[PDB]
Order: structure tokens, then sequence, then C-alpha cells
RNA sequence: GCGUACACGGUGGAUGCCCUGGCAGUCAGAGGCGAUGAAGGACGUGCUAAUCUGCGAUAAGCGUCGGUAAGGUGAUAUGAACCGUUAUAACCGGCGAUUUCCGAAUGGGGAAACCCAGUGUGUUUCGACACACUAUCAUUAACUGAAUCCAUAGGUUAAUGAGGCGAACCGGGGGAACUGAAACAUCUAAGUACCCCGAGGAAAAGAAAUCAACCGAGAUUCCCCCAGUAGCGGCGAGCGAACGGGGAGCAGCCCAGAGCCUGAAUCAGUGUGUGUGUUAGUGGAAGCGUCUGGAAAGGCGCGCGAUACAGGGUGACAGCCCCGUACACAAAAAUGCACAUGCUGUGAGCUCGAUGAGUAGGGCGGGACACGUGGUAUCCUGUCUGAAUAUGGGGGGACCAUCCUCCAAGGCUAAAUACUCCUGACUGACCGAUAGUGAACCAGUACCGUGAGGGAAAGGCGAAAAGAACCCCGGCGAGGGGAGUGAAAAAGAACCUGAAACCGUGUACGUUUAUAUUCUGUAGCAAGGUUAACCGAAUAGGGGAGCCGAAGGGAAACCGAAGUUGCAGGGUAU
């Protein structure tokens, strides 16, 4: 997990943190408006994920 | 490291509860404990219809400190003390009393 | 809009008056040094 | 006056104006007040003299003082001090010597009822803290030299 | 046998319901629950239901015959100041 | 209608238990931070109604390396929901990335958390997004550069200082009223508060042209005595020295120009390895039975360990309940302290020379010099004049003689030293919510004054919420009663123990520390004692520059005395 998309081409670490920000966070964030997602611990790992996605890009590159 | 942990016999040495063996079920992060059948309490719950209400008076397990029970070893059937040593790879429990191993 | 022209925080900190005061009323430790 | 070693037979003299002075109730009580107080009061070497020749004089016409040729444990355990005193029958004693021994200070650090300090590091309290006294020879006489 | 039946921090003046109550000592209960009905007095719905809860409590838990209940120990006494505020105490029983 | 006393009540907190609190000290680092945006705020970030704390749209966090790792996911303060359980759950530490807006706040405006922008680059699209820059003063360097050929003023660029705050110390320049002589003159208050500058954490100064004079001490820096002596003041209150005499430390300097032999020790910067700390941690001793008691840690009996009976808490008082302590160990990477170690610049010692020349001094005009030249003074001016130089000067009682100093107009010198805004640890014949901090509590909060400023009161359920399940009355509320838990509910969330004052019922009856002076006792020795400051694994012991008595008295012709220092006690002088 910490290191298996370390060794990634930046091209695929971009395409699936963009992705990833631009489509979870939208179905999370409707899900908890309409009441869905009983199990909240989805938002605490896919916004670690994407935290750690955008911490590479600027010094690895 | 926690000389009590999971998957481990334990007797009450006072609180009502003495002579009698049991397992640690989870520990408290204020030090106390859990064992199976020592402290049956009789919590009066509040019934709601929803949340499937166990129904009447709940006899359930409070908690108790980890200092007020003690390790229990079947070599000897007698509590006694444990200490920390370091093995070939790993540093592991070993009681004292001649030194039982875990 | 007087207020926010007398006790205006640029406006106190125009003047070393105004930097001193509110440094003296920082170290007393007011929520509200001036508004 | 002369005292017994009660190991080999052998009597030694000391001073009588050491072991054999007077009690001299306001010295003490000056002395003793003087200690409370600064544990800022005027100390005096000829004040420390008196008093100490004076408790020693009381304790020794009490028969609270008692000399050994060593006292020592030959390792550094404090069971050796324990089973040692309890020989003697001995529980509430200070032992005063002169070059701190490292295996008998260790022995008797534990130890409440037992007290090790220095010669040249006696005080009042100590002697009057505990029953008896038990000193050597070696350090009688350097509290002898010491009050001159 | 005895009855209780209490009112902490009723909102109300307690020499007024002392006096209310003055009028009921010493009297039957259901003859003063009776006088109590057409009373228009404000302290006259708290008595009625001081002595209604007292004579339920003692039907769920003493025994019978509570028309011969009789009023014992009635009384009000003062409570904390925020209009003082009044305590109401009823001690009632057959004997 | 009331009173004489008792029991129950409610606003009620005298008393007592301490605390997640303050206050006074001791030992150490730090003794400043930042334009690479200091300090502090505004707003957000939890499954969240709210708070502390962490963080900043990558938001109660992320990458790396170590310790631990089976419970944790921070708590208040529960619940829902999660991962893994022997190394990719979670926690601590170092090294890195991000770090919204205001805030010196720095692109501009402006009303603090607000608004409006421009330039260049990347955009795998050029709608629009991300990044860097875009203020002022001063200095250095480079390129351009009018009057005026060069050079300057001016312009562009690279670099450096400052945009502010911070408790105290140092020097310099000004600086008050209150002030005692019952007011007041010379004065004290006071050169205190206050305003400014410089930068150091310590500062300045720091090594004699020093004082007496015919003997003498020899850097600067702090300290008790001399000493409240002289001296100063309607000699009254009051102020107030040293030459000189002892402790901390005592190191001096250099170049000031010429060379000789020279890269000969030292200095600052930069690698290597050694040892100890900072920065997570590891191990680490030992007990039962009866009785009592809600529960033992109360005590009775016999045991074990103790380099550890320091301490914390655990149903009442614990060495053997544990956490811990004594003690022995521990760092992947970062970091201070001294070493041998390679290198870049300074760079040893020897001899020969001057001794910092418009300089000392002098003239006409002030400053504060208690005193406006009067009994009268120091750095100098606006300007001029003007010394031999080490063989000479300052000079010293001026002098002859004799004596100290400099070798005359460069500054450097950590040492012994004042203080804590803040950081780490320890202690309290210090206090206990009307005390201690204003604030032990969501306290510099509420609140008041449109600002300065002032400023509160408000804590204790139960060891364990295990929080009175349930049933009934009641209005589906509030409130109460049975039952039950709970040691106790005469412990019930309006919850620590709990006296009355006030009001009702029934019961028996009638209607100022501190500096001196004197006297008291007590204790050492003795013509002696105390030693000051300091040293001192430390009130031990040393250490009398320093105080008084003193085989002395007396007229140094002559004859031949027992006081001091501590303790407690009191009166007096402010």
């Amino acid at each position: 997990m910490k290191a298996k998309e370390l060794r990634e081409k930046s091209v695929e670490e971009l395409n699936t943190e963009l992705l990833n920000l631009l489509r979870e966070q939208f179905n999370l964030r409707m899900q908890a408006a309409s009441g869905q997602l009983q199990q909240s611990h989805l938002l605490k790992q896919v916004r670690r994920d994407v935290a750690r996605v955008k911490t590479l890009l600027n010094e690895k590159a | 490291a926690a000389k009590i942990r999971r998957d481990d016999e334990v007797i009450v040495l006072t609180g009502k509860d003495k002579g009698k063996r049991g397992k640690v079920k989870n520990v408290l992060s204020s030090g106390k404990v859990i064992v199976e059948g020592i402290n049956l309490v009789k919590k009066h719950q509040k019934p709601v219809p929803a949340l499937n209400q166990p129904g009447g008076i709940v006899e359930k397990e409070a908690a108790i400190q980890v200092s007020n029970v003690a390790i229990f070893n079947a070599a000897t059937g007698k509590a006694d003390r444990v200490g920390f040593r370091f093995e070939d790879g790993k540093k592991v429990r070993f009681f004292k009393s001649n030194s039982e191993t875990i | 809009l007087k207020r926010n022209r007398s006790h205006g925080f640029r406006a106190r900190m125009a003047t070393k008056n105004g930097r001193q005061v509110l440094a003296r009323r920082r170290a007393k430790g007011r929520a509200r040094l001036t508004v | 006056m002369e005292l017994v070693l009660k190991d080999a037979q052998s009597a030694l003299t000391v001073s009588e104006t050491t072991f054999g002075r007077d009690f001299n109730e306001a010295l003490v009580h000056q002395v003793v007040v003087a200690y409370a107080a600064g544990a800022s009061q005027k100390v005096n070497k000829k004040m420390y003299r008196g008093a100490l020749k004076s408790i020693l004089s009381e304790l020794v016409r009490q028969d609270r003082l008692i000399v050994v040729e060593k006292f020592s444990v030959e390792a550094p355990k404090t069971k050796l001090l324990a089973q040692k005193l309890k020989d003697m029958a001995l529980e509430d004693v200070l032992i005063i010597t002169g070059e701190l021994d490292e295996n008998l200070f260790l022995a008797a650090r534990n130890l409440h009822k037992v007290d090790v300090r220095d010669a040249t590091g006696i005080d009042p309290v100590s002697l009057i803290a505990f029953d008896k006294v038990v000193m050597t020879a070696d350090a009688v006489k350097q509290v002898e030299e010491m009050l001159a | 046998m005895e009855t209780i039946a209490k009112h902490r921090h009723a909102r109300s003046s307690a020499q007024k319901v002392r006096l209310v109550a003055d009028l009921i000592r010493g009297k039957k209960v259901s003859q003063a629950l009776d006088i109590l009905t057409y009373t228009n007095k404000k302290a006259a719905v708290l008595v009625k239901k001081v002595l209604e809860s007292a004579i339920a409590n003692a039907e769920h838990n003493d025994g019978a015959d509570i028309d011969d209940l009789k009023v014992t120990k009635i009384f009000v006494d003062e409570g904390p100041s925020m209009k003082r505020t009044s305590h109401i105490t009823v001690v009632v029983s057959d004997r």
C-alpha cells in the first residue's frame, strides 16, 4: 500500500489521484448528505490516500 | 509492554472474586480488565424500541482494575509474578517462581 | 461606520500608541483587544 | 577512661574529657537547636567539640557505645550485614568508621534503622537518633585527634 | 400503615398554600378532595394533585379502604429563590 | 393567639479531606526570533450540537529511518463504524513535503482575517487552473548613463541590513510633583518613574603618562571590614573615601617597519574515527493462612528480596497489586561537548630601528562646574600660533638632591559579575475556592466604560454511572410512591461531611521585617575568643587585610588587674 504505488510512473499516479479526487469525493459527499455510507472509515481512507498521492509530484519530480 | 494480554488466565485476588479463575477478554485504556464470569453487575439499562434492546435488566460484566487480579499458571496452580526475557529473536514474558515458560 | 474609522485596527496601528496599547492588551490576554 | 574492645579482650585508653566529662544539658540543647535551625546561625568548633564530648561521655556512662576491631561485610550484599547485626542482636545502631567501605556502605544503604557516615561527618542528631553506636579503634583515634 | 405524597419546587407562595391546606387539616381525604373540587384557588389544583397521587400510591402499594383515608400531616416549606418556590408534603393514613 | 425543649423539613455553608491551582526558592541550557514571511489572531479540519489540543483544502494529517506494537482509531464524554494482533493496526522520536486569510504583512486599495489586480512559465484543452515575481529606505558590485569627453545625477540587474515584537542588565543625552527641617532658602525626593539611541547576553572598561614621597601596593573586573572614621549639612535631621591593607580570577597583547633565516607553535572553516550527552526506549528483587472489616493496604503467625523501605495510585494505612526506584544497558538518521586526523588563508623565533608632531602648550567668546571672574574650574571650539623626543615629559612639596611612571595623541583581552519573558528537574515549620493568582471552574471569561481601564461570583454524586430496570399515579409533562441496583439512595444527576439564625407541624405544661542602645539568665575557654569574605562530596575542617580584651600600670624616669563570643527574654530609639 505505502510502497506498492511508489514504483509506478508519475503518469498513472496522476491519473488515479485525479480520478479519485474527482469521483470518490463527490460520491462520498453526496452519500453523506443523503444519509448513505453508514461506515465512515471510507472517508478516512480515501482522504489519506488522496493526501499521500498529492504529497508526491512535488519532491519526487 | 503489558504483563496481561489476550488469551491469559487470571485469578482475582480480592474484590468478592477470591479464588475464582477466568480468561481476560479485553483491557481498558485506563488499566481496567474484563474477565468472563468474575464480576456480574445488574445494569439498569434504559429500554429502547430500536437497536434490538436485550430486554429487562441486563446481567453484564463491569470493569475492574488489573492490579486487583493476578496471573494464573497451570504448572503449579498458584498465581505467581512474571518478568520479561529476550529469546533467540524476540522478547517474551516468563513467569516467576521457578520461571515457568509461557 | 464611525466605529471602524475610530477604533479600526489599521487606524490604531497607524500610531505608536496603538501598537503599544494592543501589545499590552495581548499581554493581558483579552479575547477582543479592540473589537 | 578505659574501654573494652569486646573482640580481642584488649583494653583501650581514651581521654577523660571525651568519654568521662560531665553531661552539660545546656550545651547539648543549644547544639541541637542550632542544628535544627540550620537544617543561618553561628557555629563554633569549640561548641561542637564540647557537645560531641558530652554526648559521647553520656552514652559511655549509659553503655550505649560499643567498639569493635573492624566492621565490614565480605561482599556487597545487604543480607550479610543483616545477618551480622542479627548475630549480635543489634537492630537500631549507628555504624561509624573511618574510610568508607564500598561493601558495607552498599549493604547498609537500604537499612533504615542503620546509617553509615564518615567520621568527619558525625553529627549529634545521628548519635541521639539510634540507641547504640558501633565504632572502631581507628575511628576513635580519629575523633580524639579531631577534638584535640 | 402510612402514605406519603409531596411536590418539590412548587412555583407558589408558601404561606398561601399553608393557609389553603389549613382549611382541610384534620379532615377525611375523600371529604377534603370533594371540598377542594370546587375551590377556585390556584393551590386547589396542587392539593388535588398531591392527594390523588397519595391515594394512588396507597392503592397501588398499601391496602384497600382508601375511602376512609384520613389527612394526618399536611405542610408546606419555603423553597429556593431564583416569587419564592415551595415544597408541599402530605402524609395520610386511615388510622 | 404565643412561649417553655425535642424530631422532621427548605434558601442556607461555620467546620474538615485533599485536589489536574497558585506562591517562594535551588540546580542547568537558552540566554532571542524571522523576508526562505517573528510573535498573535480570523476562519475552517472529527460520523458532530460545542470545547482543549494537533493540522491547514495534502487540514485531529503525509514519505523515510529507529523503539514499542496488540490494542488502537487524541480527549472532554459516550455511542456508531473501522484496521490488524508479531511487524504496513495504533503510539514516540529524528530527517523531509504542505502549511488558507489578516497580522512588520511587503503588488494596490482597505474597515484584521475583506476587495481589486499586472508580468513570466507549465498547461497534452488554452473556457480557464497551478507556480514564481510584482512595496519602501540604506549600502556594496556590475551594465547603461544629460548638464560635461571620461567621470557624476538618473535608470536596469546580483547581493546584504531593516521593516515587528521581546521580562530584566550597560552607557550616553534630558528628566519632573509628591519630598524632611510642623511651610521654606544650601539640600534631600531623584538622577526615581518617564522619552530616545547602540547593540552585547552579560555589557562597558580592561594592563598606568596610577597614589604617597625619599619607606612603599603594582591589569581590569565583584565582595564582608576599615566605615557610617575623616569629611559634607541653619554641624540637626541625614549623606558619605580611598592610598593602604584579604578573598573569586589574575594572561596579557599585538602589531605600531626592515631584514634574517620560515610555510616552525597558534587561529577560523572544512572530512575521517574515538568517548559522553540531546533526540524514541530495554531489563530490573521478592507472601501466604485465620480473624476483623463492603472491600485490608487494620492489626496476629511465620517467610523472601533489598545497590531497590524515593514516590504514584489500586473498594481503608502496601517492599513482596502493579507502575516504578537502586542498578545494568540502548540510536537507523540528526545534534553539542574534547581529542589524533588531510587541506584552504593568518601564519614561529632572532637582530636592527622609531615610539604614533601641527602633537603638548598658549590667545580672544559657554556649557554643568553651590558661587554670572568674584575667594574660581575641566574635554574645546570660529580661528591662529606652537614643543628637544626617550638623550625627554607628567610630574611628585613645586624645588637642589632623590623617587614612580610613560617611553605622548591605535585599539583587542573570554576569566571572576547583574537579571529571567520562556525551557528542563527538585524542595516547601507556604495557602487550602471569602485563602492561594484577578482567574484551581470554557478567567483576564461573563460583564461594565463606544476607548484607556476595571473585573467578578460560580467545584466537589457515587471507588467502581454499575445513573433509581420495571409498575403506578400524574397531563403523553413536572413531581411523587412501591420494586431493584447500590456498603449506605439519613450517597440520586439542583447529587462531599453538615449548626443555627427564618418559617410550620406533633409531643408534656401555662397563657510592620529590619539597624542600634540597655538590662535577665544560660554556655565555652581564658588573657582569649570569635574569624569576615572565601576554600571545602560541604552547617566537617580550614581560612583572623578585617574586632575588642590584653603583666600590666605609670611620666617608657620608675614599679610590678579575667574578658570576649552565641542562644533565647523584655523596654527604648524609626
